[PDB]
């Protein structure tokens, strides 16, 4: 089969230019159209453009036509996406896709639709620097079902991983998706519902890890 | 530009049921070049249907494409546990390719009222100058719920941000977390901090509240 391997994720400051690569391995690289499809967090898919390497026929979407540049390197079977004048609203996952073939090889006409996708490339456009999170305790109230947790506030960039009691606590745990605060820093919450009777006997510590800033916080949560 | 409008936005069905999803084009799609994709969280889209009706090798026969012109339809004969995801429709009849906004297919279950909790800002965070009050809506269905912040019984609007977890693989419910963020100064100007939640499974709006320092 064919597979597309994209470059790693990167963070770019607003106004700069980013270049995403996409290496293809399998069928003919020259006669099948290579496209780029981005997707903002939580939002839908958006077609950006495509290129047919054999005749170098590119086709851009009018929304990006002017700062986008898609080329195809037939020497290394690698397509390149260059996005200029970056702005925070371009923060998305960039996918490289290639049109499918009719079944298999040699006698295989192109079908147009995207049958082969890359693993994706995360591009975060922000004017923020790497910052470790502050972990504050969401203490349970003074039946039946009591809630506690830890607030993971003001960090950059994604992601942050949270476990409970070194992983020994999983049942009833909810780690919500992070939100982008106006400060340009992320903030998530990790809660857990437990029996009220266990509040005064069971120790609840949350393990918060933030790889980019190399931060590891074990915050203990107890009733006020 | 061709505009694709998918319907409905969300699809509440149960495993074993038939699912039909609609895709309406603004203008006629040339040569019926309409495709259907499936996407799960943290994963690239997967080609289900192309050419409005053809199905690539490796796709279950419960997926069938139909329709022509401006009206297209994806049909799942019998829903399977892993078929609950997001489904996008794409036209490529014109050179300029466009997508729909997508249709989420969720598991439908009995309406469940959320268990509401409220969390005052920690003494630790108050030393930094900021105050974050966290309202938690635990295990509810459907996803449609409203959270309104009230400080000294006054509708707060523009200082809160909420996020929702994906539908649980066990009880098929959702959980919402809304965080109200004030400065320490503004926080100490008031007393009663309350979060009001309105949901289908609740006859009357439920309000959870605390008094600052009490």
């Amino acid at each position: 089969q064919v597979q597309l391997v994209q470059s790693g994720a990167e963070v770019k400051r607003p106004g700069s230019s980013v270049t995403v690569s996409c290496k293809a391995s399998g069928g003919s690289f020259s006669t099948y159209a290579l496209s780029w499809v981005r997707q903002a967090p939580g939002r839908g898919l958006e077609w950006m453009g495509g290129v047919i390497p054999l005749l170098t026929i590119t086709n851009y979407a009018p929304r990006f036509q002017g700062r986008i540049t898609i080329t195809a390197d037939r020497s290394t079977s690698t397509a390149y996406l260059e996005l200029n004048s970056l702005r925070p609203e371009d923060t998305a996952v960039y996918y490289c896709a290639r049109e499918g073939t009719t079944g298999w090889g040699w006698l295989g006409k192109p079908i147009g639709a995207f049958a082969h996708w890359g693993q994706g490339t995360l591009v975060t456009v922000s004017s923020a620097s790497t910052k470790g999170p502050s972990v504050f305790p969401l203490a349970p109230s003074s039946g039946g079902t009591a809630a506690l947790g830890c607030l993971v506030k003001d960090y950059f960039p994604e992601p942050v991983t949270v476990s409970w009691n070194s992983g020994a606590l999983t049942s009833g745990v909810h780690t919500f998706p992070a939100v982008l605060q106006s400060s340009g820093l992320y903030s998530l919450s990790s809660v857990v519902t437990v029996p009220s009777s266990s509040l005064g006997t069971q120790t609840y510590i949350c393990n918060v890890n933030h790889k980019p800033s190399n931060t590891k916080v074990d915050k203990k949560v107890e009733p006020k | 530009e061709i505009v694709l409008t998918q319907s409905p936005g969300t699809q509440s069905l149960s495993p074993g049921e038939r699912a039909t999803l609609s895709c309406r084009a603004s203008q006629s799609v040339g040569n019926n070049k309409l495709a259907w994709y499936q996407q799960r969280p943290g994963q690239a889209p997967r080609l289900l249907i192309y050419g409005a009706s053809s199905r690539p090798s490796g796709v279950a026969d419960r997926f069938s494409g139909s329709g022509s012109g401006t009206d297209f339809t994806l049909t799942i004969s019998r829903l399977e546990p892993e078929d609950f995801a997001v489904y996008y429709c794409q036209q490529y009849g014109q050179s300029l390719s466009t997508f729909g906004q997508g249709t989420k297919v969720e598991v439908k279950r009995t309406v469940a009222a959320p268990s509401v909790f409220i969390f005052p800002p920690s003494d630790e965070q108050l030393k930094s100058g900021t105050a974050s009050v966290v309202c938690l809506l635990n295990n509810f269905y459907p996803r449609e719920a409203k959270v309104q912040w009230k400080v000294d019984n006054a509708l707060q609007s523009g200082n809160s941000q909420e996020s929702v977890t994906e539908q649980d693989s066990k009880d098929s419910t959702y959980s919402l977390s809304s965080t109200l963020t004030l400065s320490k100064a503004d926080y100490e100007k008031h007393k009663v901090y309350a979060c009001e939640v309105t949901h289908q499974g609740l006859s009357s709006p439920v309000t959870k509240s605390f008094n600052r320092g009490e």
